[PDB]
């Protein structure tokens, strides 16, 4: 869905706004965007709440949390 | 049949507990020579402190250790009750029961890492000078992870060089120590690689912190294959803490911003075991350059 | 207190009475003292180094609870499930007491350096003629908070231990009582050697001490640090009779339950004594003391 | 002898323990205890 995508970009944009701002694209790496550890924690919760699901600990990985793209690929597979 | 197990006979004696061993003269002579080699690389202006195996529980709590590795922490407890209560506890022991129900926590924990006590010490001095501060710290550390593998101890020696300053002070320090530590490992004739890594944080949220840690490349380890190349043993680490300790302890750099910190950590027991695994337990048969570097003659 | 002025050069506060960070100056002297002690080690002495923790069951078996239960530090931890641990952490997060979720491990902080050597020795079968001698060291712990620099909760202990017939142990202790005094004299220290007793807990304990002093099972080398009227014991010379031999089934060369004894050096107390006596400026220390320490 | 030092006859620590205990069995004795009086 373009729904999951644009919504993820929103929560990423919302957490980002808690300090500064930047350009958030799908292939852009989250760490390069400027997300720190508590951001990544907050982002994982802002996604588990947004889509009424729980990420299996098995899927909490740099692979799935690399970029917005890799993240939607995880949200959508559930 | 762990590949390290054969080293026990020459290096250790059992103390009735996995991960807790008496050290032989042979073993300790190499730990001490490794310690002296590390000292020979200490930078001028680095302040050397030696910490005991315990530290303030309140200091450790404030530093956030519980939120990260609650399961590894060893606390000090004691019999703090009245003389009657203590005599009763001992009498229960005499009669086959458990005296430990009379224990309550002290204000101390066993130190899980050498560097923790140095941050409040630094903080008490006021604003950092330009260039920051450097420390050489060491402690017998404790982590509650029993294991029969000789490279995973519950009580082990840690030696660290610690940098406290601006983000640039710290990254420069970590960069130079990553190069030097590799040179040392090379001089010691050890086979190793250096790669990014993460601390084993606790729980599900801990997994995400770890993910972020690896992504930010906050932690490198020097890894030596002891049992296998598939699961090598981390014998040094190069850690960037960002502003975590600076903010916690109210340490301000010379620009008035919350200080960053980082440390290079040497696992003295792991390095010693790496040496005996690599070169054998006969010191006269060690390579000449290695004997030289360690001043074995 | 007379020692207090030494704090600024020797120690940094770690936020707990009797637990101090050691400066490079202080640790350099501890190290030289350790090396000096090593250089007086008797031939045939096996050197072991112990970690700051030991088996709780071994210490229990050694009878430590009948003597100093109030001094013991036990290692405890969060041993529960992830759920239990999470609640404990949650309590802490809220400013609550997470320590109620602690339970005891199978380890204690070592109260003296020699305890773990007795089972090690026993596992080797019967003693050779002339007995066994060990050189041991550990960071020890005793739960006695104090502000005085000579009364620490965490401190280094170094011991020479003898295991053998009564004559072996007795000869060993006499050699070391003379030898220790010669070392103290070479270090420029003021001292006397006197009968002493361990600080046994409780009523019965007070009578254990009297009987200990009466049997002369314990001498101490006492150095005036805060006063001549209350000197500080910096070394002890202990005769245990067959207590550990019997406890651990160690038998001497003649089939009898072995006797044991030890000479204990309090490394932090000796170092503090050196700084109190000679001051914190090493270049000014007397030439014979500098030479003896290899400075 | 009623002059012989108590520890000279062969009364070690556990003997002296029961000796404080035994003297309790006689009278109002609750004995704290010091080296001199023994
Ligand atoms: N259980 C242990 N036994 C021996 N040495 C240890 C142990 N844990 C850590 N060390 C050593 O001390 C250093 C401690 O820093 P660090 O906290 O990075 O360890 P770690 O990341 O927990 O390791 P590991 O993945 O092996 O558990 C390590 O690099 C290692 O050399
Ligand atoms: N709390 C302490 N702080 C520093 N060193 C100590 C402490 N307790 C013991 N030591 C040192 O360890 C040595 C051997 O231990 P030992 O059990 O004989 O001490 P002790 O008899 O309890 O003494 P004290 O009456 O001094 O507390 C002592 O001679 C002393 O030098
Ligand atoms: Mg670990
Ligand atoms: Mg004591
Ligand atoms: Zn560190
Ligand atoms: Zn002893």
């Amino acid at each position: 869905t373009d729904v999951r995508n644009r919504i993820i970009k929103l929560v990423k944009g919302i957490l980002e706004q808690n300090a500064l701002a930047a350009d958030v694209t799908p292939q852009a790496k989250l760490v390069d965007v400027g997300l720190t550890s508590m951001d990544m924690v907050n982002l994982m919760l802002g996604v588990e709440a947004e889509f009424d699901f729980t990420i299996p600990q098995s899927e909490i990985t740099p692979e799935n949390f690399q970029s917005v793209e890799t993240l939607e690929r995880m949200v959508m597979t559930q | 049949a762990d590949p390290l197990d054969h080293l026990a006979d020459k290096l250790f004696h059992s103390m009735g507990s996995d991960g807790v061993y008496a050290r032989t003269a042979l073993y300790e002579s190499i730990v001490e020579r490794l310690a002296a080699l590390i000292t020979s690389h200490r930078e001028a202006g680095t302040e050397a402190l030696r910490f005991p195996p315990v530290m303030s529980r309140a200091q450790l709590e404030k530093s956030g250790y519980l939120k990260s590795f609650p399961n590894l922490l060893g606390c000090v407890c004691g019999l703090h009750g009245t003389e009657r209560e203590i005599n009763a506890a001992v009498s229960r022991f005499d009669a086959g029961g458990d005296w430990t129900t009379s224990l309550s926590p002290a204000d101390l924990v066993l130190s899980p890492a050498a560097c923790y006590p140095v941050y409040p010490i630094a903080a008490s001095r006021g604003p950092l000078p330009k260039g920051g501060l450097r420390f050489d710290v060491a402690a017998d550390c404790f982590r509650r992870e029993p294991s029969k593998h000789l490279d995973r101890l519950q009580s082990f020696r840690m030696r660290e060089y610690v940098c406290i300053g601006t983000p640039d002070d710290v990254s420069d320090f970590r960069e130079r120590w990553m190069v030097r530590a590799q040179a040392i490992a090379r001089d010691l004739g050890l086979t190793f690689r250096v790669d990014y890594a993460s601390d084993p944080f606790f729980g599900r949220v801990g997994q995400m912190k770890a993910v972020s840690q690896k992504q930010q490349q906050l932690k490198f380890e020097l890894l030596i294959p002891l049992r296998s190349e598939e699961q090598p043993t981390a014998c040094m680490s190069f850690n960037y803490h960002r502003e975590h300790f600076g903010t916690t302890w109210g340490i301000q750099d010379a620009n008035g911003e919350p200080a960053h910190t980082g440390c290079v950590a040497f696992g003295m027991d792991r390095l010693a075991v790496a040496m005996f695994h690599t070169h054998g337990t006969d010191l006269s048969a060690w390579p000449a350059k290695v004997r030289d570097i360690l001043g074995l003659q």
